[PDB]
């Protein structure tokens, strides 16, 4: 999930798709790699 | 007085999908299940309070948006814009990705403002006739 | 010739700072850092690859401006049943793009965002 300037950091799983819940970009932007993204996102 | 399942609002008929589709694919659909049937046009502040509690009465999850009925239709990754220092676009290296060109609503707004979404993700939908 | 502080590339002056901006007050501390200064601009892979090695190399990991903003603003937004585009409701209004230090592709994220940046100028 996105504050207001969360952005500026480095993404991070367990903070932002663990312990909030985040959208496919925001994994997207954790993994970078696509075929990780979409078996992390099928299982989420 | 609409089809069964579909909400009235000012002589309308909306209805909430929780099937995930891009998009596109979205906007068909819509034209295929109502007679002139299209993504949802939220044009005014009444229809966005109505559609808003509407769409939250199917949707509780926050992993993922809504789609509305607005684009761009244009095919470039920005439009009618230089570089600041005024040379034209010659190179790019976009992530396919991040052009974001379809909008949707998101549950921490409500689904109320209008957010940037790259079109080819999968998500649930509203149609309106 | 670039003032030491500076690096040089083809004939081109560059450096990053990490005084996180949004990018209007990021391009426009640029103009005056030096004249003819702005937002860098790519032109060539080889010169983003240039600018990507350097800002990481001086601040690691952080998002850099470019020099690009209000990217869709003049889109041709319209609903798909035609309607009007009167009443409108955005969340943010302009759309900017910014790189990682750690790779090279263009990204896109509202231009009030907080982010560092890197500055270029000719001669
Ligand atoms: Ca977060
Ligand atoms: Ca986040
Ligand atoms: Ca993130
Ligand atoms: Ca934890
Ligand atoms: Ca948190
Ligand atoms: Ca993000
Ligand atoms: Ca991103
Ligand atoms: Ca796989
Ligand atoms: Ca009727
Ligand atoms: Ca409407
Ligand atoms: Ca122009
Ligand atoms: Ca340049």
């Amino acid at each position: 999930a996105n504050s207001f300037l969360e952005e500026v950091k480095q993404g991070n799983l367990e903070r932002e798709c663990l312990e909030e819940a985040c959208s496919l970009e925001e994994a997207r932007e954790v993994f970078e790699d696509a075929e990780q993204t979409d078996e992390f996102w099928s299982k989420y | 007085d609409c089809s069964s399942g579909w909400s009235s609002y000012e002589g309308h008929c909306y209805k909430v999908f929780k099937q995930s589709k891009t998009w596109a694919d979205a906007e068909s659909f819509c034209t295929k299940q109502v007679n002139g049937g299209h993504l949802v046009s939220i044009e005014s502040s009444g229809e966005a309070d109505f559609v808003g509690q509407l769409i939250a009465q199917k949707i509780k999850s926050a992993k993922i948006h809504v789609w509305i009925g607005l684009r761009a239709q244009n095919k470039e990754k920005q439009c009618s814009i230089e570089w600041s220092d005024g040379s034209s676009i010659s190179y790019e290296n976009w992530i396919e990705e991040e052009s974001k060109k379809c909008l949707g609503v998101h549950i921490e707004t409500g689904f109320h403002k209008w957010e940037n979404f790259y079109c080819e993700q999968q998500d649930p939908f509203v149609c309106e006739a | 010739d670039c003032p030491s502080d500076w690096s040089s590339y083809e004939g081109h002056c560059y450096k990053p700072f990490n005084e996180p901006k949004n990018w209007a007050d990021a391009e426009n501390f640029c103009t005056q850092q030096h004249t003819g200064s702005h937002l860098v601009s790519f032109q060539s892979t080889e010169e983003a690859d240039f600018v990507v090695k350097l800002a990481f190399q001086t601040f690691d990991y952080g998002i850099f401006w470019m020099g690009l903003s209000k990217i869709w603003n003049q889109c041709n937004w319209q609903w798909s049943n035609a309607a009007m585009l009167k009443y409108t409701d955005w969340a943010e209004e302009s759309y900017c793009v910014y790189f990682k230090s750690t790779n090279n592709k263009w990204r896109s994220i509202t231009c009030r965002m907080i982010a560092n940046f890197v500055c270029e100028f000719q001669a």
